[PDB]
RNA sequence: UGGGCACUCUAAGUUGACUGCCGGUGACAAACCGGAGGAAGGUGGGGAUGACGUCAAAUCAUCAUGCCCCUUAUGAUUUGGGCUACACACGUGCUACAAUGGACAAUACAAAGGGCAGCGAAACCGCGAGGUCAAGCAAAUCCCAUAAAGUUGUUCUCAGUUCGGAUUGUAGUCUGCAACUCGACUACAUGAAGCUGGAAUCGCUAGUAAUCGUAGAUCAGCAUGCUACGGUGAAUACGU
RNA sequence: AAGAACCUUACCAAAUCUUGACAUCCUCUAGAGAUAGAGGACAGGUGGUG
């Protein structure tokens, strides 16, 4: 567990780190090359004072909740002023500008048939 | 987009139609074509008229919509359903 | 409409991204070649001929 | 001393590897054969249809022919008679000299 | 979409290509002053029995080799009427002072010659079938081993497209080893085009 | 097909067991043209299943294919509303496509880590007559027993 | 003593230069073993020296280059063959029986217009 | 690399594959089966080549053209927008649903093209797109350029996962007067459906099916499309 | 269609023009920009009828 959330045990520190939100593998990386951690140790197999210097590096970036927040508040913006994109997301409709004749489906969701 | 040696864009004939009423202390309505000019700082408490296509619908401008070009604010396709 | 693109065609636009090839035998302002300067029509007819030098019928 | 010749035709480009060889061996000086260089195939892909009829495609060729020819004893009788390329107003003459 | 071009298919083979000149670059323009020359030879020598016409190009000088069924009607009274040619092409960009006339003696023995002519009596009204019969009995009696004709649309003023067909002889187009003149002109007429296709094999 | 017979593209043999058979279920294993793959897949099993048997691993190998190779297929026949499953005798080049194709197949649907385990666990199988391999002759054999009422029906 | 035989396969050409003596076969300046990925191609080059007995028997200088390593595999084998009746002309009397002086042919195919590339063709359905 | 030009390539000419041949089945003759050289054997393999005609098939928007109309408009120049809109259905593909795999590092083997104000080395900076300076090459000479699948090891241990990369957020690169409508990309964050597809259906009997990358035309910029190029690469095809 | 930010665009909304965008003979200043100021028989029509 680091900073309430609980990673995998088990698992090695590289890939069991980007469970946390707002964490990936390039990240994660970036904490064994502070802490000193081989980056093969099970989180099962490491030691507390390891635990130390992972925790002292995670919450110097922007970890969990925080970038959940921060996400929110630019689509936030988007949708006040009424730009391009927001409107977009209003509608949930691809924003960059894709084509949303046919194919859009992880925006559109479900696919609500009508008959012919 | 641009660049950073680039910088940001407006057209060379929208911010002199900006600085040219800002030492008085009224906005203006004016009318807009480019609509692929950045909203400057500057751009503050300004209405611009923006070609949409066919009108000139209004856009009162705050502080959070520096950064984006006022065609954004203009909607240019309609839609109500199907 | 033909007539008035061809001579905007050929008049000097203002910028460097505003000009574009159309086929200078006949107008047509797709698949134009560069080497020839010909479309794929007006390429076809005068290799027939023989008018276009060097240019023959490929059997690789 | 290296003349070179490009042309469409290879008859032209052969007749051409000869008849200056003939001329360098006019005055006194040896002449490097004619080396075959690589012709320069140039494709060209068009729909044979005047509209939509694709899949049908008329292909071209223009093959761009090639010959190196040397001079190695360059006399000054060979530079005189130098201008007396027959060119059949078809076969470029590039002589780097 | 049936018949290839007959012209096309033995270019670089048997035939000859009529631009002869090479240029690794600038081939655009040199190539688009060979079809203005041939373009405007087409409406000066119009009544003249043009067949051919060769644009070579060699020390920035034009060389135009026209082949023609009536010599003198281009050359002119001993050279009066080629020089009009001659300065009016030489007017155009560069010079071109090389003009050379070539005689067609067998008028009636050239695709292109035996179209235009049955072109131009089918737009005086005359009849589809005996222009096609009469040039074709000529040719064949020049020695040509094989004369075939074509004439297409509104045949004599119909309303419906149809196209007269004759042949005489041996005509093999699927033979690659043979030397087939073709030809197509058009007879403007009241009531449309015409297509007139010539393959004379000799 | 109608024009006489095709001839059929040869093999050589393994590198490593000198088999003709070996390298031809190395072409069965093979997906996509990698046959580096194949190759080492097989190598992987017949090493494999020497620990497991003792015996040689081409000795195991042969006969794990003879308890696959069917006897007596049933081809089909027709006279109108009933179709007629005519059982034919396999010719003996059938019979070693068909033992290597149920070998690979019934490998592939099996499962418990990967692929040269589960050939090494069918190749031992079969010289035991189990697995899906020799189920699939139990059943290739049994449609051709009970079909014997139409035997004289061969075309 | 090179025994020059030419042997081409695919887009490759090999330039075998059969030398007496008993050693590794070096392509390219390298064993056979670290060149070829696999052995079964090392079998097929080996083919002409197993048909006829010389296995081994000669130190294989090729120079070969163009194609994959099965093109070139197989081009040093049709090189080797054309390289034993360098050295001993009375060899072809079980390399014809074995089919190992012939120039494969079998080279790719065209890319066929208005069929989906080679000889397959593209989805078809009906309206 | 000096030197040769031996081999190989490059491109011109020139041999060869003609039922010459040897048998045997037809001697109604054509023909057919096997064999011998020979690299290739039976039209050696592919390409181009598409008869009379058929479908009033397609094209008046390549072009021309009979007729019919507009001719201060049905013509014409500019800015903006649209051609990319989205309740959905259809055709054609791409990507995966991993262990014959993901990743991590080393380590190989091509072909075909293109290039003058173009290809753009080498060096330097940047996580990377890329940028700064730049040699050489009008090119079998220099550049694109490095093929990748492949080989060798390590790591994961069947999990919606170290599979998958759709979709969003942030900060950037290039091109272009100008990437909002509506460009390609690069980083960091996120992490969707998808556990191999029902009825039906198509393709193919070799270097094919399948699989991996490279190049070119168009082109300021923009391809999962098209055309070409090679690497690995199945097998029964008994039979009607 | 082997290449839709402008162009291509032939489509739409504004600013416009009418012997015309094209035949054939007879460097500053506003202004989105076009363009503007200062240093006549004829054309045309991606209009219709494959």
């Amino acid at each position: 567990r680091i900073a309430g959330v609980d990673i995998p045990r088990e698992k090695r520190v590289v890939i069991s780190l980007t469970y946390i939100y707002g964490i990936g593998t390039s990240t994660a990386q970036k904490i064994l090359e502070e802490a000193n951690v081989s980056a093969d140790t099970r989180v099962k197999d490491l030691t507390d004072d390891e635990l130390g210097r992972i925790r002292e590096v995670v919450d110097g970036y922007k970890v969990e909740g925080d970038l959940r927040r921060e996400t929110n508040l630019n689509i936030k913006r988007l949708m006040e002023i009424s730009s391009y994109r927001g409107i977009r997301h209003r509608r949930g409709l691809p924003v960059r500008g894709q084509k949303t004749k046919n194919n859009a489906r992880t925006r559109k969701g479900p696919v609500k048939t009508v008959a012919n | 987009a641009r660049s950073i040696k680039k910088g940001p864009f407006v057209d060379e004939h929208l911010m002199k139609k900006v600085e040219a009423q800002e030492g008085s202390e009224k906005k203006q309505v004016i009318k807009t074509w480019s609509r692929r000019s950045t909203i400057f700082p500057n751009f503050i408490g300004h209405t611009f008229a923006v070609y949409d296509g066919r009108k000139h619908v209004p856009v009162y401008v705050t502080e959070d919509m520096v950064g984006h070009k006022l065609g954004e604010f203009a909607p240019t396709r309609t839609f109500k359903g199907h | 409409a033909k007539t008035s693109m061809v001579a905007k065609q050929q008049k000097k636009q203002k910028y460097a991204v505003r000009e574009y090839t159309r086929c200078e035998r006949c107008g047509r302002p797709h698949s134009v070649y560069r080497k020839f300067k010909l479309c794929r029509i007006c390429f076809r007819e005068l290799a027939y001929k023989g008018q276009i030098p060097g240019v023959r019928k490929a059997s690789w | 001393i290296r003349i070179r010749l490009k042309a469409y035709d290879h008859r032209v480009i052969d007749q051409s590897a000869e008849k200056i060889v003939e001329t360098a061996k006019r005055s006194g000086a040896d002449v490097s054969g004619p080396i075959p260089l690589p012709t320069e195939k140039s494709v060209y892909t068009i729909i044979r249809a005047v509209h939509k009829y694709k899949d049908s495609r008329e292909q071209f060729e223009q093959r761009t022919h090639k010959r190196l020819i040397d001079i190695v004893n360059p006399t000054p009788k060979t530079v005189d008679a130098l201008m007396g390329l027959n060119l059949p107003s078809g076969v470029d003459i590039e002589i780097k000299l | 979409g049936q018949k290839i071009n007959p012209i096309g298919l033995r270019v670089g083979i048997i035939r000859d290509w009529e631009a002869k000149w090479y240029a690794e670059k600038d081939f655009a323009s040199l190539l688009h002053e060979d079809l203005k020359i041939r373009k405007f030879i087409d409406n000066e020598l119009k009544e003249a029995s043009v067949s051919h016409v060769e644009i070579e190009r060699a020390a920035n000088r034009i060389n135009i080799a026209i082949h023609t069924g009536k010599p003198g009607m281009v050359i002119g009274k001993g050279g009066s009427e080629i020089e009009k040619l001659r300065n009016k092409l030489n007017a155009l960009t560069d010079k071109k002072v090389h003009i050379n006339v070539i005689e067609i003696k067998k008028v009636d023995l050239d695709a292109r010659l035996v179209a235009e002519n049955i072109a131009r009596q089918l737009e005086n009204r005359a009849s589809f079938r005996r222009v096609q019969k009469q040039a074709i009995t000529r040719a064949m009696k020049l020695g040509a081993k094989g004369i075939k004709t074509q004439v297409s649309g509104r045949l004599g003023g119909a309303d419906i497209a149809r196209a007269e067909q004759y042949s005489e002889g041996t005509v093999p187009l699927h033979t690659l080893r043979a030397d087939i003149d073709y030809a197509h002109a058009e007879a403007d007429t009241t009531y449309g085009k015409l297509g007139v296709k010539v393959w004379i094999y000799r | 097909p109608r024009k006489g017979s095709v001839p059929k593209r040869d093999v050589l043999p393994d590198p490593i067991h000198n088999s003709k058979l070996v390298t031809k279920l190395i072409n069965k294993i093979m997906l996509d043209g990698k046959r580096g793959t194949a190759q080492r897949i097989l190598y992987s099993a017949f090493d494999l299943v020497e620990q497991r048997s003792g015996r040689d691993a081409l000795e195991v190998f042969e006969e794990a294919i003879n308890n696959i190779m069917p006897v007596l297929e049933v081809k089909a026949r027709r006279v109108g509303g009933s179709n007629y499953q005519v059982p034919v005798e396999v010719r003996p080049e059938r019979r070693t496509t068909l033992g290597l194709r149920w070998l690979v197949n019934y490998a592939r649907l099996r499962g418990e880590k990967t692929m040269e385990d589960r050939l090494a666990n069918e190749i031992l199988d079969a010289a035991n007559n189990t697995g899906g391999a020799v189920k699939k002759r139990e059943d290739t054999h049994k449609m051709a027993e009970a079909n014997k009422a139409f035997a004289h029906y061969r075309w | 003593v090179e025994y020059r035989g030419t042997g081409r396969r695919k887009n490759s050409v090999a330039r075998v230069r059969l030398v007496p003596g008993e050693g590794n076969i070096t392509v390219n300046n390298r064993d056979v073993r670290e060149y070829l990925p696999f052995e079964s191609l090392i079998l097929d080059l080996n083919q002409p020296f197993d048909v006829t007995e010389t296995k081994g028997n000669y130190d294989v200088l090729v120079n070969v280059h163009g194609g994959g390593f099965t093109g070139q595999a197989q081009a040093i084998r049709h090189g080797i063959a054309r390289a034993l009746l360098e050295a001993d002309p009375e060899y072809r009397g079980s390399l014809k029986r074995a089919g190992l002086l012939t120039r494969d042919p079998r080279m790719k195919e065209r890319k066929k217009p208005g069929l989906k590339a080679a000889r397959r063709s593209p989805q078809f359905s009906k309206r």
